[PDB]
């Protein structure tokens, strides 16, 4: 017992920081092509290689976490800003604007552990408005007219996560009857809500700044012969999240007690509906007239009326 | 000659051909080829092969993988298999490596020192083919290792010595046939348990001098020093975790005497208050793991720790010197040297290369990863207690090389004895935990997809395969709490092939429906997770059943009922373990069963449920009347009528034990009252008093297969939870009609006892 | 699950037809399917009139024209070549994939399987040509190829349509003993072996024993070899019944495969004597000569050393005489030139036969042995000890 | 059946009985000179008991008439050794056996 309390909770604490020295030192050509490149370059082959299920692949699922740890009073604010256009560029150059996008089209619509990293990868790339980055990764989706990204984007926003009340009560039920350890993964009511908010704003950082080409991009692939709307799943997703917090609300009516769950499992759909609106926001933030109507001609409404009825009596 | 094959290219590549053909006959742990391939090419003519210079190349590398895959692969495997598995005793030379000499300058010695760690023995049986009627060859045939190390070491250093100055005859051909049969003839000695300390310091030595790893080597070679390093690697963990258990022997020793000190002080001097007590429900209350999670905190300034600070002092000291072992501010600075140096050097084909070098260099710049990874899967049990648990160990692995081979008659009764072996082992009770970090339960399931793959109603071939599987797993989940719970996880699986094993009175235990219900039984926390992806499933099922018959029923012989009481009998089983616990049904689990059977109203039994058959009382009467008659069933048979019976019993025992509860949220609850009117709805109450009303007669004994008295019991049970006695005529008038008969004939005892 | 398509008047207001486009590949796919399985049924079924019976010879015999629809539909599933880029490589071997699977889920494997069994109804390019004509004689073997080719193809990397069809392996190993398509259906035979290791459950040890014999009578191939290691293990898993029934039907005997074994270095001495016997000069016909030993030892490494005495002849009247061509394990006894005797057995080409002695035992140390040799009437003789 | 032809001679006085062991160093053979088994190679010598059924009549029968130090050629015919059946991967059916056996210690 006291070896297991050892590995539990005295060596993972965060004893160690090496994810910029290793990227550095993996990035110099001593003396071609950097060993850098060549892993980028393996990752790829491996993303490309045609299968039917996204494997494991902890070799990816940990150099991907580093890749991503390596990226992150006006000199010392835009020393940091350009030094990290620097990181980004380190390891943006070498084919990784490229390996996140074909390793999200290699899954298919697989809500998994590569996917979850991969999303991650995305997200310390692409901070900030990289406009060069966004650039790259249109033109690369443009010259190689795959839909196996835009239906897996759309899989896998179809089956992210939702507030359910039956599990939270269940769970409740469970706790009073008997001190049962707390589950880890957000008491198994909302599955994988740091996933969802991850997907949502690499979503966002896709579209960030004013870049209209990807704005229209992602409302209609031209040049393919499938293209799937990104914005309705978009609100659909809303919708969904939308509904659940109604009823999760509803479920504490009458009852002038809100406990730490009540706070936990409520504060974690909060911030992902904000990440949402954050990226319906940049979705119509430029005047992209399209995708203006795309939301007109849709079920936001219902949605916009819901969260209204839900504020009126949460405030 | 053997050598005049260099020039025929015909000849040559027939008899590489053949080498490889002698070493997949006995590729994997088949010994009974391999005594017989031994003999077949010879035992000094391999020594020859591996010797000679002048050899062709793909014999010379044919040759070596013949000797490694006749003698050395089997034990190199079995002692692979247990590489990430790190069971040491708390013997008193155990407790001699807590030093693990890293400070005074000095780093040690990978793979230099001490193990005392439990690892699979090696033995070889003697290859003798006059001897008449052999044990068992159970291992391999035995082979000279002195010769062959030293042998290794000899070309080894010729090698090297060879390739410094790069000619243009390397021996067999390339460079390539020269040196990979040698390096990985190398690593499987080294894997085996070999080159004791001083040999080890010479093929260090080798390397190391700051060689082998600054030449010009090609792909493939650099693809086996990866797994030497690797090996490097796995070894200096393994002497880390050792040190880590040594420390911990101290540490505990003098952690539990202090906290009893203190318990004894303050119980001594008691002063009570309303404070003792919250000080003093520790001791009880909040089992070991917290308790040691509680006692066991400080990296902040401070915590409740309690008096012994002594021992934090000690505790920091000993964390710092694992850190400073670890790569944390000389083994990782070469090998992250060499893994850049390669790639930087040039582009590197063969991804598997590359990966291998990448997931080298990883683990040397993490570092505590293997920790964090394999503390987990490490134990210690006691310097008392080796026999058994070596002996277990090797049963497992038996296990586990029979699942990587086919399954066939020999290999399942291998199995079963194995099984049997690791069943009567006293381990498997003593530390139910060490089983859980062995992954025994997992290893039995994949194994038993094996077999019940193939087909899905059209073969369910080897049962006896499939039943000692089931009934290790449910002994396996019965011995403990956590079991249950790690069951629970392929609880999803197995019920959809849980159709299996069922219309048969030979596993009434043995089967993947019956392992579910053991991993979900007697369990609030399981019960409540147990949603529903899969109740909806068994419902299904339960429908099929009652609206098809059993076509190997009907091929047996039977009257063709049409429907079937066994698989439905099965399914109603699981459903009561999985709506009743310890007493008291959970109301969500029968809420969600209620509307699933009365969405699909085919579950319930024709008789009872449908526009024909009126229900239970003539439904009851006409299964009893079956059994009395022989011409409606199979001409040790199944008994229709006593099935018959069975299911409606199973049945109404499932909606009794589903009813709310016994009016404490009834009372007052709204849901709970629709359930009962539902309950009611269904099952009218003079069916029920009826049914209990038979009087069953009361036998020189009888045969048991037939109206039951434990089917009375399921409808006693109905009427107490659904409807109740509250009424005193209804209960005089059931007290007259469905019992006093039952009672007088129960009391009509003197010596003719057989049924209890 | 089939709901027919029934045109009505009324209808139901819930059909909601969407229409979706297929791919060129898909689309030519298709119409290649037509094409080739209205040639193959006409070839069928010309085949068929004229071997059922005999019938006037009015029949349609696209001799050319299935070479080269055959030749054509080779090519057409030819693997992508691996001097070649990854992802065109990758898009080649979907594309491929799907072409096998269009072609498997049509049932034409099925088709060419019956082709190959009316054609081999024949015996030779020279029975076939007194029956359909001296073309379709002499291109019936072109045929057979290029039919077994295209089956191979058709099942080169997929694993489901090898899955499929390993329920016809107990007529691919029947007619593995054609010797005219023996190439094909081995090569057939290892690629879905290598692929589905549900096949391997199927094999039982008449189909092993066909192998070896087939492997006994054409001679040594190296893809016999082959295809025995894939039945010994298909994908990291072994079958041990499969295993020890090539271990025991294989290599019982040693007629088959090439054996092996480690001897002895061996050399020869003698003097600088040469005797010629015929008309004219002579030297008395009659020599002889003893010999003795110091140290001797039975068996230094691993065998019995060798150690003989005799007389050798030449071949005419010049050294260098006739026998084990040198650096061999033959001394002397061991060819027709030579006779040596070594304490047991008198030797003489090759071939031992044991004769009587007071004590006979092996040339020990401190033996005495004297060899006479008279030429004309009598021959060489041996004195052990006396 | 099994029959010795004497190689080297071994004094001919102490003889294998019952209740003891005989250290052996044999170099089986096929009737075609094939050699199919040795205790040379393995450098071991064998070791095996008298009278308790554990190496083949054809061996032990021949064993019982040697001496101490004695070469001997033990010629067996099938039925004494394996019968019909043979050794599974070895011994082929109706095969006869040539062993040259020398005694090197009799326990």
């Amino acid at each position: 017992l006291f070896l297991q309390g050892y590995e539990k909770s005295w060596i993972e604490t965060e004893e160690h920081y090496f994810e910029d020295k290793l990227i550095e030192d993996l990035a110099k050509p001593g003396a071609r092509v950097d060993p850098l490149h060549q892993l980028i370059l393996l990752f790829s082959r491996t993303a490309l290689t045609e299968k039917c299920k996204l494997e494991e692949d902890f070799l990816y699922m940990a150099y991907a976490d580093i890749m991503a740890k390596s990226c992150h009073s006006f000199e010392e604010k835009e020393m940091e800003k350009q030094k990290l256009l620097y990181q980004q560029a380190r390891l943006h150059d070498r084919g990784a604007a490229e390996m996140v996008l074909q390793t999200i089209s290699a899954s298919k619509g697989e809500t998994g552990p590569m996917v979850a990293a991969t999303l991650k990868l995305g997200i310390a790339i692409l901070n900030g408005g990289n406009s060069t980055v966004q650039q790259k990764m249109l033109d690369y989706l443009k010259e190689k007219k795959d839909v196996g990204f835009f239906q897996s984007l759309a899989g896998l926003m179809q089956s992210c996560s939702v507030l359910d009340l039956n599990a939270f009560e269940r769970q409740n039920k469970a706790e009073g009857l008997g001190m049962v350890t707390e589950e880890g993964s957000g008491e198994k009511v909302l599955q994988d809500d740091e996933f969802t908010c991850d997907l949502f704003r690499f979503l966002q950082l896709l579209c960030e700044g004013h870049n209209s080409d990807f704005q229209n991009y992602l409302r209609t692939q031209t040049g393919n012969n499938t293209t799937v709307n990104i914005i309705i799943s978009t609100v659909d997703y809303l919708l969904r999240v939308q509904e659940s917090i109604s009823d999760f609300y509803w479920y504490y009516s009458g009852k002038d007690i809100i406990d730490e769950q009540g706070q936990r499992n409520f504060s974690k759909a909060i911030q992902v509906a904000k990440q949402v609106f954050n990226t319906l926001t940049e979705y119509i933030q430029g005047p992209c007239t399209g995708n203006q109507q795309s939301l007109a001609h849709s079920r936001l409404w219902d949605a916009v009326v819901g969260f209204l009825h839900v504020f009126a009596h949460m405030q | 000659d053997i050598l005049e094959l260099t020039e025929q290219e015909e000849l040559l590549q027939f008899h590489y051909h053949t080498l490889r053909l002698y070493s997949a006959v006995c590729a994997l742990g088949n010994h009974r080829v391999a005594h017989a391939l031994c003999s077949h090419v010879d035992e000094p003519q391999l020594l020859y092969a591996i010797e000679n210079k002048y050899m062709p190349g793909l014999l010379r590398a044919g040759y070596y993988d013949l000797l490694i895959d006749i003698h050395l692969s089997s034990y190199a495997t079995a002692r692979l298999m247990m590489n990430n598995e790190f069971i040491v005793p708390m013997t008193e030379e155990t407790k001699s490596i807590t030093l693990f000499p890293d400070e005074n300058k000095k780093h040690g010695l990978p793979g230099i020192g001490l193990s005392t760690s439990l690892r699979p023995r090696m033995r070889f049986s003697s290859p003798s083919f006059v001897s008449i009627s052999n044990d068992c060859y159970q291992y391999s045939p035995e082979f000279p290792l002195d010769i062959l190390k030293a042998k290794t070491i000899q070309m080894l250093t010729e090698a090297v010595k060879e390739g410094s100055l790069h000619a243009r005859d390397p021996v067999g051909g390339t460079t390539e046939f020269l040196f990979v049969p040698l390096i990985k003839l190398f690593y499987t000695l080294l894997i085996m348990g070999i080159f004791h300390n001083e040999d080890l310091k010479h093929i260090l030595q080798l390397i190391e001098p700051s060689g082998l790893l600054q030449m010009k080597l090609p792909e493939p070679v650099k693809l086996q020093m990866c797994l030497l390093l690797q090996y490097l690697c796995d070894c200096q963990v393994r002497h880390r975790i050792e040190a880590i258990v040594a420390f911990s022997d101290d540490f505990v020793a003098k952690l539990q005497d202090n906290q009893r000190f203190r318990y004894n002080e303050v119980m001594q001097a008691l002063n009570m208050s309303a404070a003792l007590t919250a000080r003093k429900t520790r001791e009880f209350r909040s089992p070991p793991q917290e308790q040691i999670n509680m006692l066991l905190n400080f990296k902040d300034d401070k915590s409740e720790c309690p008096c012994p600070e002594e021992i934090r002092d000690q505790l920091l000291d000993f964390h710092e010197d694992l850190m400073t072992h670890c790569g944390i501010e000389s083994l990782q600075q070469l090998i992250s040297e060499t893994m850049v140096r390669w790639a930087q050097e040039s582009v590197i084909e063969d991804p598997e290369l590359v990966r291998a070098m990448f997931v080298l260099l990883h683990r040397q710049y993490d570092g505590i990863g293997g920790l964090v990874r394999a503390l987990p899967k490490t134990y210690t049990i006691n310097g008392v207690s080796v026999e058994d648990t070596i002996n277990l160990l090797a049963s497992l692995g038996q296990i586990r090389s029979l699942l990587s081979v086919r399954m066939g008659k020999e290999e399942e009764k291998l199995m079963i004895r194995g099984l049997g072996d690791i069943m009567n082992n006293k381990v498997f009770y003593q530390h139910p935990n060490l089983m859980r970090a062995l992954g025994m339960h997992e290893t039995v399931m994949e194994v038993m997809v094996n077999v019940l793959g193939g087909g899905e109603s059209k073969e369910i071939t080897f049962p006896k395969m499939v039943a000692n599987c089931c009934r290790f797993l449910c002994y396996f989940c019965r011995i403990s709490r956590q079991n249950q719970k790690a069951m629970f996880d392929h609880l999803s699986y197995l019920l959809e092939n849980s159709s299996v094993g069922l219309a048969s009175p030979a596993m009434r235990g043995s089967t993947p429906l019956d392992v579910a219900a053991a991993s979900v039984m007697d369990n609030n926390e399981l019960a409540l997770a147990l949603r529903e992806p899969d109740l909806e499933k068994v419902v299904r099922y339960l429908a099929g059943c009652g609206l098809q018959s059993c076509q190997m029923l009907v091929s047996k012989g039977y009257p063709d009922i049409g429907w079937n009481p066994v698989e439905g009998e099965r399914y109603l089983d699981f459903l009561r373990f999985a709506v009743f616990c310890n007493g008291e049904s959970v109301e969500e689990n029968a809420n969600v069963v209620v509307r699933l059977l009365i969405r699909r109203p085919e579950c319930f039994g024709p008789a009872l449920r449908g526009e024909g058959g009126n229900g239970l009382l003539a439904a009851m009467e006409e299964a009893i009347k079956i059994a009395e008659d022989p011409s409606r069933d199979g001409p040790d048979t199944i008994h229709m009528g006593n099935a018959i019976m069975t299911f409606y019993a199973a049945l109404i025992d499932l909606l009794g034990r589903c009813a709310p509860e016994m009016h404490l949220i009834h009372a007052g609850k709204g849901e709970a009252i629709r359930i009962r009117s539902i309950l009611r709805s269904l099952i009218p109450l003079g069916d029920l008093v009826g049914v209990i009303s038979i009087a069953f007669q009361m036998p020189e004994p009888d045969m048991s297969a037939g109206f039951c008295p434990d089917h009375k019991a399921a409808m006693v049970l109905f009427l107490d939870r659904v409807y109740g006695i509250e009424v005193q005529d209804f209960l005089l008038h059931l007290l007259e009609v469905g019992f006093l008969p039952d009672l007088r004939a129960a009391a009509s005892l003197d010596t003719a006892a057989l049924s209890x | 699950i089939q709901r027919k398509a029934i045109m009505h008047h009324e209808g139901h207001m819930d059909d909601g037809l969407n229409l979706s486009r297929s791919q060129h590949e898909e689309s030519r796919t298709a119409r290649v399917i037509r094409s080739t399985v209205f040639l193959f049924n006409r070839f069928i079924r010309g085949l068929d009139a004229l071997s059922k019976k005999v019938k006037l010879p009015t029949i349609d015999l696209p001799i050319e024209s299935v070479s080269l629809s055959l030749q054509d539909l080779i090519g057409y599933f030819h693997p992508p070549d691996e001097h070649l880029e990854h992802e065109d490589k990758q898009n080649r071997l979907r594309a491929l994939k799907n072409r096998q699977n269009l072609f498997q889920e049509e049932g034409m494997i099925n088709l060419v399987l019956e082709c190959i069994d009316r054609l081999h109804v024949y015996s030779s390019a020279a029975h076939f040509a007194d029956v359909a004509g001296r073309e379709a004689g002499e291109s019936w073997k072109s045929i057979l190829n290029s039919l077994y080719e295209l089956l191979a193809a058709l099942i080169r990397g997929n694993r489901k349509n090898c899955a499929q069809f390993s329920g016809s392996l107990d007529w691919l190993i029947s007619r593995l003993e054609r010797l005219e398509a023996s190439s094909g259906i081995l090569e057939v035979l290892h690629c879905v072996l290598v692929e589905s290791p549900e096949a391997l459950n199927i094999i039982k040890e008449g189909h092993i024993k066909s192998i070896i014999s087939l492997l006994d009578k054409h001679g040594r191939n190296h893809k016999v070899l082959d295809v025995l290691c894939s039945l010994c293990v298909c994908h990291g898993v072994a079958v041990r019944s499969n295993q020890h029934l090539i271990c025991d039907n294989l290599l019982p005997g040693r007629d088959l495969l090439l054996q092996t074994r480690l001897v002895n270095h061996v050399s020869s001495m003698r003097p600088n004597i040469f005797l010629g016997v015929s008309e004219g000069s002579a030297q008395y016909k009659k020599w002889y000569y003893e010999l003795m030993v110091d140290h001797t030892e039975p068996f230094v490494t691993a065998e019995a050393t060798h150690l003989r005495v005799g007389w050798a002849s030449t071949e005419g009247y010049s050294p260098y005489p006739g026998g084990g061509e040198e650096w061999g394990g033959n001394g002397v006894g061991d060819d027709l030139f030579s006779y040596g005797f070594d304490g047991l057995h008198l030797w003489s080409g090759c071939i031992a036969r044991t004769v009587s002695s007071p004590n006979q035992h092996l040339l020990r140390t401190d033996d005495v042995i004297s060899c006479c040799l008279d030429l004309s009437a009598p021959s060489i003789s041996f004195r052990i000890n006396g | 059946g099994v029959e010795i032809e004497t190689i080297s001679p071994g004094d001919g006085r102490t003889f294998p009985k019952k209740g003891q062991t005989c250290v052996v160093h044999y170099t089986g053979m096929l009737q075609n000179g094939k050699k199919f088994d040795s205790s040379r190679d393995r450098n071991k010598p064998f070791k095996f008991r008298i009278g308790k059924q554990e190496v083949i009549k054809g061996f032990e029968e021949g064993a019982a008439q040697m001496s101490l130090g004695q070469r001997a050629k033990l010629t067996c015919t099938p039925d004494v050794a394996y019968g019909a059946t043979g050794h599974p991967g070895v011994i082929p059916p109706n095969a006869t056996l040539i062993f040259d056996v020398e005694l090197l210690n009799l326990e």
